[PDB]
Formats: C-alpha cells, structure tokens, sequence
C-alpha cells in the first residue's frame, strides 16, 4: 500500500457512477462492481452518520479500473457526502473538488466537469468524455444551440419559446453570466430535475431543455419512441469534458493523462461508450 | 523569461489563412462578413526556398492574439518550414527517432508555441505539453458528391484496390492514427502510396477526381464542403479528437494558456470564433 494505495472520491450519477447495495450475506462486491464506501447520515438535521459498504459500477468506474491496471495503483473508493461536483461557499470548496483540495482524496473520478474556476485549485486530466451546454427538444422543434437568437431574444419570435434548465447548478450560473435576458426569462420554466424535464418536453409543456451534453445524449439514446433529440455536437456551447481532478502538482497526473490518451487512441474509450452510453436511438 | 515567443503555425483554412502582403509590406484591412475587423499578423514562411513575409489570420490567429493579450507576451509568427503537422520518424535506420513538422520545430527551439489545429494524442503528449482543447472535433471522410461509401468501414476502404484511391495528409495525426493499429495495416498500406503533402492539395484532388476519398479533420472537411457544394462528407465522425496549443514541457505559460482557453469556452469567446470562422450553412 502506502504511496501506491490511493484515496479516491466519486459521486453517484448514473450511468457514469451507479451505486448498489452489497450482498449482506457475503459482504463482497461481484460482477463488474468495485467496493465503494458511503458515509450515510443518521437523519436530515445532523452531522452524525455511519460508513456503509456499497458496490459501484458504470462508465467512470470502468475508467478507474483501466487506470488502476495501466498506471499500477490500488485504491479505496468513497462517495462524497457533502455537496456534489464542487462549489465554493464562503471560500471553502465542497463536493468532489473539496475532497481533493483539502487532501482527503488523491483523485476524483466521476461526472466532474473541467472548468476555469476549479482548475485554479486542482489539476485536471485530459477530458475523458466530451460535454458542454447542449439543448434537447422534441423531434420537429427547430433550434441550433444555446446562442440561437430564439433563446437570446425569445420575444422576436411567435409564439415565444418555453425553455428551461435545472436551477442552482453550473448551467444556470453560466447562463446568468453570459445571457442575462435569457436567464431571467427561463426562471419561469425551471425544471426540478432531468426526469421532470423529459416529461415536460414529451407532453408539450416545454419546448427545449438546456443541460449537460453527455446527460442529454444519454437520455436521447434511450427515449421511448426516440422522439427526444439533441442539437448537433457542433453547436454545443462551452465545449469541455468530464475529467479526473488531482491535487495541484500531483505526481500521478502525467501517467493518468498518457493512459487516458492511450485508451482513446486504441479504441478502448469507444468500447466503454458503446457499453454504457450509446442507446438504441441512433439519430 | 524572454517574454517574446516564436509562434509556429501552418496554412489550414478556416483556422489559419495565409495571403500575400500588400506592395508596401502591410496586410490589407478587412472585416468579416459579420462586420468584425480581421486581425492579421505578419507571418514569415516559404511560399513555393526563400522565406517571405506573408499575412496570417483566422480562428487560430484570433486565439493567439487573445492569449498574448491575457498573459502579456509578445510574439513573432512563422509558417512551419516543411509544411507538416508532425510525426515521429526513424533517422537513417539509426536508434534515434526525430519529429518533423511543427512538432519538430517546437522540440528543437525553432518555435516556443504551436498555435494551429494541432491534434492532441498520446504520441505527441509524451514529448510536449498540450493545453486543454480549444476545439472539439473528430475525423471524417470527404468525397465528391455522387460517390457512395458508408464511411470508414466501407468495403472499398477496408478491402483496398487501385480502383478506389483514398488518402490523408503525410506526417499528420491522421497518418499516426492509421499507422498506430495493426488492424489498420492493410488500409495504411494503401494510403501510404497516396498520401498528400497538404490538406489543400488532397481536397483539390478530390474535386478533380484524382483522389476518391480524403480522410481528415471534420472541422476542416465540413468547412470545405460548406464552401464547395461539389464535395460532401460521409459517415459522420468515426473518431473524436481535439486541438490544443503545443508547448515544451518547461513552458512558464502552460497553466495560464489552459486557464485562458477554459475561460474563453465558458464566456462565449470560443463561440464567437466558431461562428466567425468554423460554422456555415448546409448546401441546397
Ligand atoms: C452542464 C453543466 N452543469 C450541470 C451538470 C450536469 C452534469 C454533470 C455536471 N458536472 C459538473 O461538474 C457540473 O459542475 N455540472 C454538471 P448542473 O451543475 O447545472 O446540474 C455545466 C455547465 C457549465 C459549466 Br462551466 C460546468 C458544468
């Protein structure tokens, strides 16, 4: 162990990281899963909790397995419990980013978006999945992407588009900063979560849903009837990717970068995308 | 720090345009179709082997100017002497291997930064530092309209003959891609007989029915098909890749270069560049 056995943090977010109960009779994770620990809270108004053994699988877990084998490290995987991907509150980071910044985890593996703010305090690997701010609509609805003037200036069009995102995350923050009119216009159409947004689109109560490209591509691939579609990838706004976060100056970063680029070049990443992300809807 | 960087680039529309200077040695003042001033830099290079000042502009030159302004460095730009992007080749059956193209100039010190549609891959990342991607794209296939192939798995590609000629650019990332995998060795054996010195020559050969399929970067090929409606792409993307700024591993600029690119994706600067230079209408 010692310096080759790494604390690694992740975040439940299917299909990238899927969390399952462990068999209580055997207490061993089998099939394609790996052990992952979760600090489960005693109740909703307490800091008290207890570690629970779980099992983890998914697209990011298979990346972790490949990196473990290729870069030659072992790990103790745990699920973040305070926050999600990473937000700065009172100059203190939470989520996966916080675990890395304050040196509780050597890396964070999950659906963690590379951005400027986070890159000031952690190092990111090369992106291992492309994403960005994309748009989903019901097939037949005509728009290009976030910068379409049907979004920037909706009252130039009749009837005006109804479009929204899931509030209080990075999507709303980005739109707030870049497109002030669009942002205040869409608050009325905020969606509580992705599943609610899909229903709103399918039932004609919403015309477009602005959200993460990787999530939207995955949902579009699985849609009953293949009626929900995304914009073309050339129109994704603020193109970036999910990446592994490491501590500043990490000794692991070069090896991890070269390994991910080797996986991409050898087709191994394509195999994982077909395994976990590509759905029946081919267009 | 010297603070004055030698930038190497390459002709590659719509990322880098290269035009003659005016008689007085300056660059003609132009505006884009949407009304923005076209920022032009003097770039020295071959033009046919003397080197002559020329005028460079485009997506990558706009990015260079943004980077230089943000980090407060000065620069001089030149075009890569051998005209190539860069692959690693054995020297005279020695032990030694050497990079050609922009890779070779960056590693030798003839350049301090590559600002070009330079594909990020493992092979190059072993030796240089890449920024985070400033453009996400992939590989596709250009043919003359009316040519019918399914894409990279078409039998006329996977079972090659001299009756259907396909190729890429020599000493490029796409050359590396097909040489990397033993599964692709039969395809590579065909392409190595036909690979072109530059993208522009390969594209012209497709128009002229001397090259039947050209395998290349989608950000370039989709642009070309958007201007030349006798050309079309086929097969969507069969591989995804990004372009990055290239620096030696000791560059003091590498962290701030990546931070600037990330900031520029997030605040719409990259969207402005993509709309100005890269995007276009479908033919009809
Ligand atoms: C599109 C993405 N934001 C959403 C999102 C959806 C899915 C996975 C996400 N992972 C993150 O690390 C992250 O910050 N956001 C993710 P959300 O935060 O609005 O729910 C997003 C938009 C702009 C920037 Br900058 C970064 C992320």
């Amino acid at each position: 162990s010692d310096d080759n056995h790494l604390s690694i943090v992740t975040l439940e977010e299917a299909p990238f990281v899927i969390v399952e109960d462990i068999d209580p009779l055997t207490e061993t994770c089998v099939r394609n899963t790996v052990p992952c620990r979760k600090f489960v809270k005693i109740n909703n108004s307490t800091n008290e909790g207890m570690n629970v053994k779980k099992c983890c699988k998914g697209f990011c877990i298979d990346i972790l397995k490949k990196l473990s084998r290729t870069v030659k490290f072992t790990y103790d995987l745990y699920l973040v419990t305070n926050g999600k991907h990473g937000k700065k509150v009172n100059n203190v980071w939470n989520g996966m980013i916080g675990e890395v910044v304050y040196q509780r985890a050597v890396m964070a593996v999950g659906s963690l978006t590379i951005n400027e703010e986070r890159s000031e305090v952690v190092d990111f690997s090369v992106p291992f999945v492309e994403t960005g701010i994309s748009v989903m609509v019901s097939r037949g609805t005509q728009v290009t992407g976030l910068s379409d003037k049907k979004f920037q200036r909706p009252h130039d069009y009749s009837p005006p588009f109804r479009f929204g995102t899931v509030p209080n995350g990075s999507t709303e923050r980005n739109i707030r900063n870049n497109y002030p009119y669009m942002h205040q216009y869409m608050t009325r159409f905020n969606q509580r979560g992705v599943e609610d947004a899909l229903v709103s689109l399918k039932t004609g109560k919403l015309d477009a849903f602005i959200y993460d490209a990787a999530v939207l591509n995955y949902k579009a691939g699985r849609d009953e009837g293949c009626k929900l579609v995304t914009i073309g990838s050339g129109y994704i706004f603020a193109t970036t990717g999910y990446g592994i976060a490491l501590q500043k100056g990490s000794p692991w970063k070069r090896q991890i970068d070269l390994a991910l680029l080797q996986f991409v070049g050898d087709g191994e990443m394509e195999e994982l995308e077909t395994l976990w992300l590509t759905g029946i809807c081919h267009n | 720090m010297s603070t004055r960087l030698k930038i190497v680039t390459i002709h590659q529309e719509p990322f880098v345009y290269v035009k003659p200077t005016m008689s007085d040695g300056t660059c003609k003042e132009e505006f884009t179709v949407n009304g923005d001033p076209v920022k032009k830099v003097i770039c020295t290079g071959p033009n046919d082997r003397h080197t002559v000042p020329q005028c460079c502009y485009g997506f990558c030159i706009d990015l260079l100017i943004k980077l230089a302004r943000t980090m407060n460095f000065t620069y001089e730009v030149h075009l890569v002497a051998d005209g190539k992007f860069g692959t690693q080749e054995r020297v005279n059956n020695s032990n030694k291997k050497e990079w050609n193209g922009m890779m070779g100039e960056l590693l030798s010190g003839q350049a301090d930064m590559i600002v070009a549609p330079l594909t990020i891959n493992n092979e190059r990342a072993q030796y240089i530092e890449f920024s985070k991607p400033f453009k996400y794209q992939g590989l596709t296939i250009l043919v003359k309209k009316g040519t019918r192939i399914t894409g990279i798995n078409d039998p006329r590609l996977r079972n090659p003959s001299d009756k259907f000629i396909y190729a890429t650019v020599k000493q490029s990332s796409v050359d590396i891609y097909f040489r990397r995998q033993v599964e692709l060795s039969t395809m590579y054996r065909h392409m190595e007989k036909h690979n072109y010195e530059s993208a522009a020559e390969a594209i012209q050969a497709v128009r002229d029915n001397k090259l039947h399929a050209f395998i290349w970067d989608s950000a370039v090929l989709e642009f070309e098909a958007s201007q030349k409606c006798d050309l079309v792409t086929t097969g969507e993307l069969f591989f995804r890749s990004g372009f990055g700024i290239g620096m030696r591993k000791d560059s003091p600029w590498k962290q701030n270069v990546s931070l600037s690119i990330l900031k520029s994706h997030e605040n719409g600067f990259m969207e402005d560049l993509d709309k100005t230079w890269v995007r276009y209408q479908e033919c009809d």
